[PDB]
């Protein structure tokens, strides 16, 4: 069976002999394994269908085709009935379980019918340049950042609306020129506040490494 | 036939000097249809830099080199623009125009959501529009699920707890949680769209004894007292 | 509160498990996640750390709970009292119910996608009306 | 030990006929509708189990409601039925004559409403207006 | 491919004197492969140690193994202490 | 198809009858319309 | 208001797709994990002077490159849901009648 332990706590500042409760021990040095961590899987293989769910991508997503409230019901109502050409004092209809009269329910029928520095130095945030920004920076700086703001909400409605799903070079080119204008203010003018609101956390990989018990077939 | 990304596979593939794209006009230009004007920060740059870097060595066999060495004009010249406009830009800004904080407020979150495509509230049947949402879920799980599952966070509030060289800290795993529940809520649609049919079926099925004001109308206690009429017998 | 065994050994968890993810129905304690204890068909990415502690005032709902009462709905597909379970066993059915259907899922999509007065008068004036005799 | 011989017959509570009739034999109004409402569907589906022949103590609780019916049709030549607490009584009214009518088909239970001096006073009075 | 395999084992003598250091049951538990030992848990993605960038044999003692494993600095830490009381 | 309990001066036998008396005449009238 | 939260974290960026968390992604402008910690390090004790963090993370960015990082922090959940004649036609006719 070849057993294994576990990792005794001792520490690397302790200097004793080696005790050890049986002469039929013996001890080893386990090298720590330390490399790139091997490309760990999607999240996809991890916690994929092991039901009989349907994909949200199938085409009953109806939820509402055959539903008839019982406001909706038809409610039993007066019969006309009709003997012949000729029969002009015969009981005319039949009310047997009729919820409105014959009078109202006539009614109801009536109102119906080459240089170095400036080449590694590069952006796709700068090869529009600016080009607008020098003429609106002589007055207010702000108006023209939600007329773009306006313009990007409209783009990306029409982007929805089309089932698209790259970003249109005309829009990604608008976007660092907004980016642009909020930056220099905050290297301009020091607005009072600038508001700090984070989440306080960001996301970084970590070691994977697979377990140490060999498969049993 | 993605040239931008034919670069990038001969790069990766660390093999671009034995075969480089055999520049003629029957291979070098099918796939342009000069150069196409890169489009990312660097990734595609750093590309041009080494392909040209390793195609000093042949400097005859590819014809390709001028057209990318205008490009390189073109980015330098659009550099020194850019340069000369941030210096003017920097130039002509008024010296006072006190920019207002709650508007600011509203620039930065309407600025934060437009970067990441969720829906910004303004402040300022059908099955065509049935797919169009069904189509904005796929891309969400798709996009899900390509994320690393060696997903882990570090917030602020780890140094509090004094981390040794191995001492597992107790939220490591804000973010790999909150990306499952999302990814299997997205998957469990068609589960509770289910559920909420047997709800309102069985709720709005009956409809006439539990809601008070219906069940006292003239009208609905009159179809109930008729229903139950029991037939008569003939002699 | 429950117990929670260690799989792979047969120690009892303190009050922090190591949940797998692509067996279910295993958990671990740390100091076997620590030395990759869990056979070398797992990778030590799918194992979520999940609390033992019984939580606050109901009806919050932590990220633990919605994570584990998910896994129980791509479990079982019904038999909520085998979702309530393993959920903690500390809620009831009729609010694992009452919290499953309560949860925006599309909504956001929907809202990307999609973006009298006369008879209350006049029947305040018939209110007036029914005040004094002279009218 | 002694929880264990419970008899199960009776563990429910009380069985649902002596439930329809405290019912209406209370003065709750929405229990009355509910005791009305059984009372109509056993009155349709099995007839036999509401037999006047059988449960005698029960023809003057539907006299208690029907014979106050006579004033509201006194009444109804005038918009007479204004607020929700009358037409209640007029609902109950019709509901508990409609069971009369339906428990009239049996030929066992319709000596006991013919002996009856007062249900053809109201017949003869509904027949008059 | 099985799942429920035992994978751990105990031998039946007491030999409980001079382990108080191991893992214990709670006798001590012996297990069919030896442990493994992670330096650091978290990476640091940057880093040109790993990234490898495309731009200009050398070799360099970096102090420990603390360089690759996101430490916060300490005034941070003061700082948030100080925020404690 | 809910049942129910109740009291009765007839067995469950008896019942059983006049559910068989009760059930043909129905059959009968609403086979035959 | 019960909302599902919108986690902006977790979320690619779509018209950059440069300026993304080192993990979410398959002088220097290189940004790595190190000095992203001294960033959110240096905001969360010195609230906006651009020059002690400009330091803080290391002298090799720039304060305009700080400020460009900044720009694309994300903000918190429970924040983004906390920033976000027919009357005298009846009384002239009831006066009359
Ligand atoms: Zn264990």
């Amino acid at each position: 069976m070849d057993l294994f332990s576990s990792i005794i706590s001792k520490s690397n500042l302790d200097k004793r002999p080696h005790e050890l409760p049986n002469t039929n021990f013996k001890i080893n040095n386990v090298l720590p394994q330390t490399d790139i961590e091997n490309e760990a899987p999607r999240l996809g293989f991890v916690g994929a269908n092991t039901s009989n769910i349907p994909d949200p991508t199938l085409p009953p997503t109806e939820m509402m085709t055959r539903f008839l409230h019982p406001n909706w019901y038809a409610l039993p109502t007066t019969v006309w009935l009709k003997y012949g050409n000729y029969n002009s004092w015969a009981p005319s209809f039949n009310e047997n379980g009729t919820v409105v009269d014959s009078t109202t329910r006539g009614l109801i029928w009536l109102e119906r019918i080459i240089k170095l520095q400036n080449l590694y130095n590069w952006t796709p945030s700068n090869y529009i340049g600016d080009d607008e920004i020098e003429n609106f920076r002589n007055g207010t700086p702000d108006k023209l950042v939600s007329d773009s703001l306006l313009k990007l909400k409209r783009l990306r409605k029409e982007r929805i609306l089309n089932k698209v799903l790259k970003p249109t070079t005309e829009e990604r080119e608008l976007y660092f020129k907004v980016k642009r204008i909020l930056k220099e203010v905050i290297l301009a003018k020091k607005v009072s506040k600038v508001p700090i609101n984070n989440v306080r956390a960001f996301p970084v990989l970590q070691t994977n490494y697979n377990g140490s018990i060999p498969v049993v077939r | 036939l993605q040239e931008q990304s034919e670069l990038m596979s001969t790069v990766m593939n660390n093999t671009p000097t034995t075969v480089a794209a055999l520049a003629a006009v029957a291979a070098a230009s099918e796939t342009n249809g000069t150069i196409p004007k890169p489009r990312s920060s660097a990734q595609l740059e750093q590309l041009l830099y080494r392909y040209r870097a390793i195609q000093n060595h042949p400097k005859e066999n590819k014809l390709e080199i001028k057209a990318i060495e205008d490009t390189f004009r073109n980015i330098s010249r659009d550099q020194d623009i850019y340069e000369t406009k941030l210096d003017t830009l920097r130039k002509s800004i008024d010296k006072g125009f006190q920019y207002d904080e709650d508007l600011l407020n509203k620039h930065l979150v309407a600025l934060q959501l437009l970067e990441k495509d969720t829906d910004v509230p303004d402040y300022f049947g059908d099955p065509d529009t049935e797919i169009r949402i069904s189509a904005r879920i796929s891309n969400r799980i798709n996009e899900l699920e390509r994320l690393p599952a060696n997903l882990g966070t570090y917030s602020l509030d780890d140094c509090l707890e004094f981390i040794t060289k191995d001492d597992l800290s107790s939220r490591m795993d804000t973010f790999k949680i909150k990306a499952l529940v999302e990814l299997k809520s997205l998957k469990l649609l068609t589960k509770q769209k289910s559920i909420r049919q047997k709800l309102i079926n069985n709720v709005a099925s009956q409809a006439h004894h539990n809601i008070p004001y219906l069940r006292d109308s003239p009208f609905t206690a009159a179809a109930q007292r008729s229903v139950q009429i029991r037939s008569k017998v003939i002699v | 509160h429950k117990v929670y065994i260690c799989h792979t050994c047969g120690n009892e968890s303190i009050n922090v498990r190591y949940h797998n993810l692509r067996a279910r129905d295993t958990n671990l304690c740390s100091r076997c996640f620590q030395e990759g204890h869990f056979g070398a068909n797992f990778q030590s990415s799918d194992f979520i750390r999940l609390e033992n502690n019984g939580n606050s005032v109901k009806k919050n709902w932590s990220d633990q709970e919605m994570l584990l009462l998910l896994e129980g709905i791509e479990m079982y597909e019904d038999q909520w009292e085998k979702i309530a379970d393993h959920v903690g066993g500390h809620k009831r059915v009729e609010d694992c119910i009452e919290k499953f259907l309560s949860l925006p899922i599309e909504d956001n999509y929907i809202r990307e996608v999609v973006g009298s007065k006369l008879m209350e008068c006049v029947n305040d004036a018939v209110q007036t009306l029914l005040q004094g005799d002279d009218k | 030990n002694v929880f264990q011989s419970l008899p199960k017959e009776t563990a429910r509570g009380v069985d649902d006929l002596t439930r329809m009739e405290m019912a209406l034999l209370s003065g709750i109004p929405e229990e009355i509708k509910w005791s009305l409402k059984k009372y109509l569907t056993y009155s349709n589906k099995a007839p036999y189990m509401i037999s006047l022949r059988t449960l005698p103590d029960l023809l003057p609780l539907f006299k208690t409601f029907i014979l106050p019916l006579e004033r509201i049709v006194e009444g109804l030549n005038k918009s007479s039925i204004c607020d929700s607490k009358a037409m209640d009584s007029l609902q109950m009214g019709l509901n508990a004559l409609l069971i009369l009518r339906n428990l009239a088909q049996d030929t066992d239970s319709v000596q006991i409403l013919v002996k009856d001096r007062e249900i053809k006073s109201f017949i003869l009075f509904i027949l008059k207006k | 491919i099985m799942i429920d395999a035992a994978s751990s084992f105990v031998l039946p003598i007491s030999i409980t004197k001079n382990v108080d250091v191991l893992q214990r049951t709670d006798e001590i538990l012996w297990f069919r492969g030896p442990s493994v030992i992670v330096n650091e848990r978290i990476i640091n993605s940057g880093d040109p140690h790993l990234s490898l960038p495309l731009n200009r044999n050398e070799k360099e003692s970096l102090p420990g193994p603390f360089v690759l494993g996101l430490r916060p600095s300490a005034k941070f830490t003061a700082h948030r202490l100080s925020m404690l009381r | 198809a809910v049942f129910d309990l109740m009291t009765s001066p007839f067995t469950q036998e008896e019942v059983l009858i006049k559910e068989i008396d009760f059930l043909k005449n129905k059959l009968l009238d609403l086979q035959s319309l | 208001k019960k909302e599902f939260p919108v986690n902006l974290t977790i979320k690619k960026n779509v018209y950059d797709s440069a300026q993304d968390f080192n993990a979410l992604q398959d002088v220097k402008k290189n940004w790595s994990d190190q000095e992203m910690l001294l960033l959110l390090e240096g905001i969360e004790m010195y609230e906006d002077q651009w020059e002690k963090i400009a330091d803080h993370v290391g002298g090799h960015k720039r304060v305009e490159d700080c400020i460009e990082k900044f720009l694309s922090l994300p903000i918190e959940d429970n924040y983004i849901r906390e920033v976000v004649s027919k009357l005298m036609e009846c009384v002239n006719d009831a006066v009359q009648t």
